[PDB]
């Protein structure tokens, strides 16, 4: 994954659980959740991003 | 007559346009042919 | 006949409720003065009951102990008139609107500014779209059949 | 304020008075209690069992005490149809002397019974003041029975364990066959050997009951398969109950229908049910596996039970051990059956009355009616919660599910949604029509043209009540004709019996039905979906939702969830329940006042005004409320007051209690918290009062407690006042 | 006293301390996101459960969570 | 899929004739609740057979005049079934357990979701060696012969319904069949 | 109507049921 | 033991320690015989013959109980079948 591909999220606990959005950027460093996705469809508090982990973001083709 | 005609474009006019004419129609039917409890056919 | 029913031209209870409400309105009509419009108007009143009591008769239409006009909506064609026939009517009005709608949300769906297009509509895109919902049935049973009418998983589910 | 909530520590170390308000609303959530185990929750639980039992012996005992000494049976014997039964004596000081000679009834003033008692203690064969008193005697001896077995097993040595409560096949062949099958062989003995004869007037007590046959035969016919002979010669049609008159030998039969004279069920057709029931059940209760190397393991039963195909997932192969290990479950499942049930009652005991003359008593068959439709409501709000606290707080995913695919359980939570979408589908469809054909009568009524009202037939349920014999409709189905199969099958057996009561006007077995009965049909449907969406709403998102995704780690009742995120009141299931009452209330009363206006025209004699102004709202509203509360507010007025003014007060009271329901529910809290720190301040700031000072710091109730307050005070106003006016119209209309 | 946990989640954006009426939490050095601080709960006893922190909290499900539990004239907020 | 299957002539194009797609329903949304082609399929030869054989059963005995001796002689359908119900009922018992049998060994309940051992009315029988031996083509042109007289067999039997119904429905049915 | 004295030993009895549901009650514990 | 299954047809264990060892041929026309005498005893008490107090047959009565008994029988002649037996 990088920067501008689609991603689905496999994070359960997420408004954009099964969504599909879009990665701002990949952090190449040692963060715990690097990949940062922006969405379409704003959250319950209004926010319409958030950071991700590799393992819980999966690309679409 | 650019953004008056995009304000009579707005949901609120629109759907009281609508509404006016829905319940207008509505309204002459039942003038034109009232107590109609069945079908006419 | 059907559930004890009777036809309401035979009904003696329907005949006497339509001559009680003419005599109620000729009475109110007599408290009023030569062709004045109170008199045209209660006139036109007593017109209409008889009119629709005439027609309420010639109906097809079962009256009950009451006198009054029982609706028959177990599906038999017999009675087809009271229920099948305005059942079909709506579904015909409702599809329409429904689909309408419909083809429009998804249609404005794909634009650059999806939400904006709702409050403040394109009424050429509306009018357009309206007036091709004559075919809903035929349109719905054509893209049920290519897949393009459910959603499959991309719908979002609760955490349970 | 170190020892009330012994069972608790963390409300013992409130200093506020919420731990006493929350010592009395916890003391029986045995789960939540400090130093838990399993074992004491099911001793506990057992203990509990027996003291309630006993609790509902000892009340039974009481009313039977309470008739013998200050009732006149005896008086109600000789004259059941005139004759009102009185329930108890009244000794209130604040009585004056008006109130005295109204209430005043043979030698003490004194309550009508509106509980049938009389009629049901009369079937089964009492007919003296000193047969009542046996029976509150006996009561007593087995509610000391009950209390030492509730002390018992709390004993050391005599506490059962884990694996005895959770013993499944051991206690369902007990229950089966004993309990069920065995208590209803005993009830057939009893029918018989005392009811029987005492109906034709031969007295069977204590005394000549061993030397007294109940058939003239003597059980020979039983060994010997001439089972026929105790059917032969039943009861005439001219059968004075209670007298020898007219009467007959059998004491088994098939007869359909009511007694000719009490316009009830035939004793011995009551005595042949109880057979057959005791028989069956006696032999379902050899079902399942014990120590004898036969029966059924019911793991194996629900664990085989999944459909090839495959459409229940794995079908129900975790079901043993989560209902096994969790007792709400079982206790959901319990509520709802005795819902059912007692739904069943209520329906079954006003169109087929079991006891002798009852039918005629007005008053006490709205009355059981309403209590039992009540109970019913009560029951099945509280099998539904007890299934979101088992979601909550018993189920576990992982025994549910079998390598990803998930049983008939677990499946649940994965259309949740369907569910829940087509439950609210069904209720707005239900609610809009119906609401919508409501209205469109109202205004076409209103508008003085009745003839354009939308009325239809119910002729799905007119065919039910051909098919069962009614010729009424002219449907000539099943049993409304002489020559279907059906017919000819029991033209000999129950027939003439039932044909007899089914097509009568003054039964009120399957009642005849209009367009009204079908628009309130709907609403009742309509309120039962609405309650049912609520419920399973609460019960299926108890465990999360997109609000809240770990609701399940907060527990059954919590407040809320807090101010952000959007809002979040009213989150918690315990909330769904809460919410879910006032619908029940609803329901409960469409349903009654449905019954108790169809009944009252029925009675009456003016059914026509049923039929007629039952299909608008404002019909209702003018001819059932407005009409019959004449009676009921005149129970005391500026000249006087009659045996209805107790009626009156209770209506007032009800309107009272519901509106303090009210302002605990729309006054919420943090407007009670700031008032109660400016009377705390004024309090600690006042001489001669400075000297008295509280121990718990007054607080203003908690979100949850103000809303169990309101909910208690809206159902408390709603009952009394219901019963109050059911009672006293039906009495004030009715003489 | 109400109970307040932090979760890995947290991006160390400082929105939970700045708003915790009752200086209840801080923040603390982390090495676990690129601010390399993330938010601590030391003084939990002065935790009044009004949840100001979590509604400050921009993460997708929150990375302070308060679960209320027993009181205390703390944190009933009892000036009396 | 219809494309590899027997059933399709010059009749309709060349084409397999399928307004309404209902061949693909089945591979559309849902495990399984729509039937697959192949139950379709034995649909179609289940319901041919039965409708060839119920217009011999029509045209022999009420028109032909051709009856079982100890049968009642209506010769009309729509009350020769109670008929004969209540003159000979070990007869229609018989059939029935014939009928039920003859099923219960051919069951077609695997065909809803596609497979099964058994193809589409295969059912053996095969006793005056018709399809002895015979080329590929052969046997699927004899099947194809076998579908369309079991269509046009159903649509005879619908037209009898019909004129039974609504009498006119068919025009020429009463001066192609004199008598009932 | 009953007589006093199967009124008193009735109410004697319910005494004893009384003593017995005491026994229970402090068994299950303050 | 394990009831449990998941392919054609359940095992043999389902039917009990007295049905497993039965060959699918005895079972099956068993089952049947024992529907043809119970719908024959049902429709000999009733249908045919209306039933009247004096006339209850508990050899009709016994029968009929054969027609639910039945269905069990042709269920495990079906599973013998499939399994081999
Ligand atoms: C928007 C819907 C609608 C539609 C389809 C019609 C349709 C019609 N109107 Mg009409 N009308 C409407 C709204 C509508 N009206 C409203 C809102 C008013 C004001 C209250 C009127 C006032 C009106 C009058 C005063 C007359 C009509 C008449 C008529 C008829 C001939 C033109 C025709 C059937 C005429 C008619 O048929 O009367 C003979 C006529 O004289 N209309
Ligand atoms: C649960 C059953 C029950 C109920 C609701 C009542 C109700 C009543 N009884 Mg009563 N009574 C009962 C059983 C019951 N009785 C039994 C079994 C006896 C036989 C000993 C009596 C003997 C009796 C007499 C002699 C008198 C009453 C009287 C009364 C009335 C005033 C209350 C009173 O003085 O009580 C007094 C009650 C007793 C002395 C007997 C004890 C009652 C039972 C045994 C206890 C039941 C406890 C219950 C299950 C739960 C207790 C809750 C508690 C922990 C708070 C009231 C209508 C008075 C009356 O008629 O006034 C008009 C009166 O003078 N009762
Ligand atoms: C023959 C032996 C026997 C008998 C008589 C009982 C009897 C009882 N046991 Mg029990 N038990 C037994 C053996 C037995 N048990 C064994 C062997 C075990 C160990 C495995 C247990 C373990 C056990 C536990 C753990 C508990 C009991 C409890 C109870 C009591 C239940 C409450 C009550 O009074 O219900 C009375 C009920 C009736 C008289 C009948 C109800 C009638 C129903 C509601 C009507 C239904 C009719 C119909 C189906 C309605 C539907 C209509 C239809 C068309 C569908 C009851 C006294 C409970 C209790 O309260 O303990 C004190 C309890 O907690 N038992
Ligand atoms: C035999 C049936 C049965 C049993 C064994 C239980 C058992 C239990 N329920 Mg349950 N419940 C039932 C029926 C039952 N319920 C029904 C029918 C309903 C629907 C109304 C509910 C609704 C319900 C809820 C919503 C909850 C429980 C809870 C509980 C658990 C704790 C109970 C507790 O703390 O009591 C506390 C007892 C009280 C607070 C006393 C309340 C008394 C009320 C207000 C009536 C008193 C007023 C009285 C009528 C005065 C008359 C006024 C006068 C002027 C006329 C416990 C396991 C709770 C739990 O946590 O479960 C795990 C819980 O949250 N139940
Ligand atoms: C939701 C339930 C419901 C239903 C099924 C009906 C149905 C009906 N109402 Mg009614 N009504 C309702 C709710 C409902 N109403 C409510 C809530 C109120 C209170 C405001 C009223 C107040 C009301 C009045 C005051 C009157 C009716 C009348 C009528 C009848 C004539 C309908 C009509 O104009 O058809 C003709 C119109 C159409 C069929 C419109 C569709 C035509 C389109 C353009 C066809 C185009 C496509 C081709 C019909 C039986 C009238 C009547 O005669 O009663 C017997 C009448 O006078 N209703
Ligand atoms: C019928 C329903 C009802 C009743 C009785 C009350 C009563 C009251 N409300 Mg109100 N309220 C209601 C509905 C009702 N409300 C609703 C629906 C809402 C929602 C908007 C509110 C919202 C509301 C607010 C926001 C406030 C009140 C306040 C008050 C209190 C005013 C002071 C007063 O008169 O106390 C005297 C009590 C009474 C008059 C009640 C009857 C008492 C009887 C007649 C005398 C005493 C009886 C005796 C003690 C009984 C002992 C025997 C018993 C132990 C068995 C009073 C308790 C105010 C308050 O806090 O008090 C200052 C206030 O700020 N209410
Ligand atoms: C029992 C009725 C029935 C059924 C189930 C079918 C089923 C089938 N036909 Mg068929 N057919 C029928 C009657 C029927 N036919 C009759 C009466 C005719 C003569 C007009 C034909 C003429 C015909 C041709 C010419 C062809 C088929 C074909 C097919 C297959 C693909 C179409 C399909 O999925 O239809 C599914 C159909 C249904 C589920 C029936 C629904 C009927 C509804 C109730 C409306 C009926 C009244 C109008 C399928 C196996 C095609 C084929 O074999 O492809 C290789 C093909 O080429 N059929
Ligand atoms: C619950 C209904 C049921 C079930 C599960 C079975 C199961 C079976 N039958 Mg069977 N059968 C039934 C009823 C049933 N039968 C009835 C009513 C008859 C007529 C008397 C038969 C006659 C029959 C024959 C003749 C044969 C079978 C055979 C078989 C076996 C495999 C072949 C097969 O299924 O094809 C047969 C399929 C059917 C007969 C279709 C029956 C469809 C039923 C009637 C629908 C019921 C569903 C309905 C929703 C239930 C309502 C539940 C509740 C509301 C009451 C299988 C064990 C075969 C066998 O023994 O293999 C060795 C075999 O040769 N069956
Ligand atoms: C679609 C309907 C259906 C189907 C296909 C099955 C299929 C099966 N059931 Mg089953 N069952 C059903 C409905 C069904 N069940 C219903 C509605 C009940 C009642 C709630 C049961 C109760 C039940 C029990 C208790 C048991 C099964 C068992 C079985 C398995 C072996 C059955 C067998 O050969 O017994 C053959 C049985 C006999 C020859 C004895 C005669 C049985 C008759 C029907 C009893 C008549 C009396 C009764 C009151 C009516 C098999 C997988 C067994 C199992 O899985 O073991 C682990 C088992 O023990 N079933
Ligand atoms: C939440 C939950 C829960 C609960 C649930 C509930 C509460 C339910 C209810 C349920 C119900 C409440 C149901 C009901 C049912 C009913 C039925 C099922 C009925 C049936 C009937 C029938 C079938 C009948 C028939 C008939 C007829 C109609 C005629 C006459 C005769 C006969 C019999 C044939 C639980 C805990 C479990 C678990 C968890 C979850
Ligand atoms: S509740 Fe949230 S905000 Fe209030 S103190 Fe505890 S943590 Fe800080």
């Amino acid at each position: 994954i990088q920067k501008g591909s689609t991603v689905r999220i496999l994070r359960k606990e997420s408004y954009w659980y099964n969504e599909s959005g879009t990665v701002v950027v990949v952090d190449q460093s040692k963060v715990r959740y690097p990949v940062l996705v922006r969405f379409t469809k704003v959250n319950y508090a209004g926010t319409n991003t958030n950071n991700f982990g590799l393992n819980e973001v999966e690309e679409v083709v | 007559m650019k953004d008056f005609l995009k304000y009579l474009s707005t949901a609120p006019v629109l759907l009281t346009a609508w509404l006016t004419f829905t319940a207008g129609f509505v309204i002459e039917i039942n003038r034109f042919y009232p107590d109609a409890l069945t079908f006419p056919f | 006949d059907i559930g004890g029913l009777n036809p309401c031209k035979d009904s003696e209870v329907f005949q006497k409720r339509l001559a009680k409400t003419v005599k109620k309105l000729e009475n109110r009509l007599k408290k009023y003065e030569e062709g004045t419009p109170p008199q045209i108007a209660i006139q036109q009143q007593i017109t209409q009951t008889k009119q629709r009591f005439t027609r309420y008769a010639d109906s097809n239409l079962l009256c009950g102990n009451d006198g009054l006009p029982h609706l028959i909506t177990d599906g038999r064609w017999s009675h087809g008139s009271e229920f099948l026939l305005p059942s079909i009517l709506f579904l015909y009005i409702s599809g329409w609107i429904g689909w309408v709608g419909r083809k429009y949300i998804r249609t404005v769906g794909q634009t650059s500014n999806p939400t904006e297009k709702e409050i403040i509509i394109d009424v050429p895109l509306a009018i357009s779209i309206m007036t091709s919902g004559f075919l809903w049935p035929f349109a719905a049973w054509q893209e049920f059949l290519s897949g393009d009418l459910i959603a499959s998983d991309e719908t979002i589910t609760t955490s349970p | 304020v170190y020892k009330f909530p012994k069972f608790s520590k963390a409300l013992a170390e409130d200093p506020s008075t919420r731990r006493i308000w929350y010592g009395i609303a916890t003391a029986h959530d045995f789960e939540s209690h400090d130093a838990m185990t399993e074992s004491k929750l099911y001793q506990k639980i057992f203990a509990s069992h027996f003291g309630h039992i006993a609790i509902i012996f000892l009340w039974t005992a009481g009313n039977l005490f309470h008739v013998a000494w200050q009732g006149n049976f005896e008086a109600w014997i000789l004259n059941p149809l005139k004759v009102r039964p009185i329930a108890h004596a009244i000794w209130d000081p604040h009585f004056g002397q008006a109130a005295y000679k109204a209430f005043l009834k043979t030698s003490s003033p004194a309550n009508l019974a509106l509980s049938g008692v009389y009629e049901w203690w009369y079937t089964i064969g009492m007919r003296t003041n000193n047969d009542l008193y046996q029976g509150s005697f006996f009561l007593i001896l087995l509610s000391s029975l009950l209390l030492f077995a509730g002390w018992l097993h709390l004993q050391p040595s005599f506490r059962p364990s884990l694996d005895w409560f959770k013993a499944n096949e051991y206690r369902l062949n007990h229950h089966l066959s004993g309990l069920f099958g065995v208590s209803s062989l005993a009830w057939t003995g009893h029918l018989v050997h005392v009811a029987i004869p005492e109906s034709r007037g031969i007295h069977v007590g204590w005394d000549n009951f061993l030397t007294v046959l109940p058939h003239p035969e003597g059980l020979t016919p039983f060994f010997s398969g001439n089972w026929k002979a105790y059917a032969q010669n039943p009861d005439t049609a001219s059968h004075i109950f209670g007298s020898g008159e007219g009467s007959g030998t059998a004491i088994l039969t098939f007869l359909g229908g009511f007694h000719p004279q009490t316009k009830s069920l035939w004793l011995t057709d009551m005595a042949h049910h109880h057979l057959a029931i005791a028989v069956l059940f006696i032999v379902a209760g050899h079902m399942y596996r014990t120590n004898w190397l036969i029966g059924h393991q019911m793991k194996l039963i629900l664990e085989a039970h999944r459909p090839p195909g495959g459409r229940l997932g794995i079908g129900h192969i975790g079901l043993y051990e989560t209902i096994t290990n969790s007792l709400h479950f079982q206790l959901g499942l319990a509520l709802a059956a005795l819902g059912v049930a007692t739904s069943l009652t209520a329906q079954h005991m006003y169109a087929l009355p079991p006891y002798a003359f009852l039918a005629s008593n007005f008053p006490t068959q709205a009355a059981l009616y309403t209590h039992h439709q009540y109970i019913a409501g009560f029951l099945m709000v509280g099998a539904f919660a007890h299934g979101a606290i088992f979601f909550v707080r018993d189920y576990d995913p992982a025994v549910n599910t079998r390598n990803g695919e998930k049983n008939v359980l677990a499946r649940m939570l994965e259309h949740k949604e369907a569910i829940i979408s087509h439950l609210s589908w069904v209720s707005l469809f239900l609610g809009f029509h119906t609401l919508g054909i409501y209205v469109h009568n109202d205004v076409v009524v209103a508008f003085g043209q009745p003839e354009k009202q939308i009325l239809v037939e119910p002729l799905f349920a007119e065919w039910i009540q051909a098919a069962s014999g009614k010729t009424l409709y002219n449907f000539d189905l099943l049993l409304a004709s002489s020559n279907s199969p059906a017919s000819v099958a029991s033209s000999q057996l129950w027939l003439p019996g039932w044909l007899s009561a089914i097509n009568d006007g003054k039964n009120s077995l399957f009642l005849p039905i209009g367009p009204g009965d079908f628009l309130v049909h709907h609403a009742i449907a309509l309120g039962l979906h609405t309650t049912t969406l609520i419920l399973v709403k609460g019960a299926l998102d108890a465990r999360g939702s997109k609000l809240m995704p770990d609701k399940k780690d907060f527990g059954y009742s919590f407040p809320c969830d807090g101010p952000g995120r959007g809002g979040t009141c009213d989150i918690s299931a315990w909330d769904a329940f809460y919410l879910a009452m006032f619908w029940m209330l609803n329901t409960i009363g469409w349903v009654t006042f449905y019954w108790h206006w169809k009944h009252l025209t029925l009675w009456q004699g003016n059914q026509v005004q049923f039929n007629e102004s039952s299909n608008y709202i404002m019909g209702w509203l003018r001819d059932y409320l407005w009409l019959n509360s004449s009676p009921l507010i005149n129970g005391y007025n500026p000249f006087g007051m009659n045996s209805l003014s107790v009626w009156a007060w209770m209506f007032l009271f009800g309107h009272l209690v519901w509106a303090t329901g009210f302002m605990f529910l729309i006054s919420w809290r943090g407007y009670w918290q700031e008032l109660i720190e400016t009377i705390v301040w004024a309090h600690e700031r006042t001489p001669l009062a400075n000297l008295v000072r509280w121990k718990d710091k007054p607080v203003a109730l908690s979100i949850v407690q103000a809303r169990l307050v309101g909910l208690a005070h809206f159902t408390i106003g709603y009952v009394l006042t219901y019963a109050a006016f059911v009672i006293a119209s039906t009495i004030g209309k009715l003489g | 006293s109400h109970t307040v946990k932090i979760y890995d989640t947290c991006i160390g954006c400082t929105q939970c301390v700045r708003a915790c009426p009752t200086d209840v939490l801080e923040m603390v050095p982390w090495d676990g996101c690129k601010a390399g601080q993330i938010a601590s709960a030391p003084r939990t006893e002065d935790c009044v459960g009004c949840k100001r922190c979590e509604t400050a909290c921009p993460t997708d499900f929150l990375s302070v969570r308060v679960y209320l539990g027993g009181e205390t004239t703390r944190s009933l907020g009892l000036a009396y | 899929g219809l494309e590899n299957q027997v059933g399709f002539d010059i009749e309709t194009g060349g084409k397999p004739w399928d307004p309404f797609g209902f061949a693909g329903v089945s591979e559309r949304n849902g495990l399984g609740i729509l039937p697959h082609i192949k139950w379709l399929q034995e649909s179609e030869i289940k319901h041919g057979r039965t409708a060839m054989l119920a217009f011999l059963g029509v045209i022999v005995p009420g028109s032909l005049g051709i009856y079982v001796p100890t049968y009642p002689q209506e010769p009309d359908f729509t009350k020769a079934f109670s008929a004969a119900l209540q003159s000979n009922p070990l007869g229609m018992a018989q059939i029935a357990l014939a009928v039920a049998i003859i099923e219960g060994h051919y069951y077609a309940g695997d065909f809803w979701t596609g497979g099964g051992d058994r193809q589409v009315g295969a059912f053996g029988f095969d006793p005056l060696g018709f399809s002895k031996g015979k080329s590929e083509a052969a046997i699927k042109s004899m099947q194809l012969k076998e579908i369309k007289n079991g269509r046009l067999a159903m649509i005879a039997m619908a037209a009898f319904a019909s004129e039974k119904f609504i009498p006119g429905s068919v025009p020429l049915l009463h001066s192609a069949f004199p008598t009932l | 109507m009953i007589y006093d004295s199967q009124v008193y030993i009735a109410l004697v009895i319910a005494v004893v049921a009384s003593v017995l549901a005491i026994r229970l009650g402090a068994t299950l514990y303050n | 033991e394990s009831t449990y299954w998941e392919g054609k047809a359940p095992p043999s264990v389902v039917l009990g320690p007295f049905l497993s060892k039965i060959p699918s041929g005895v079972l099956g026309p068993a089952s049947l015989v024992a529907l043809i005498v119970g719908s024959y005893c049902t429709h000999e008490s009733n249908i045919f013959n209306t039933l009247t107090v004096d006339t209850i047959y508990p050899a009709y009565v016994l029968g009929s109980f054969l027609t639910p008994i039945s269905w069990g029988l042709h269920v495990a002649a079906w599973i013998q079948k499939m399994n081999k037996a």
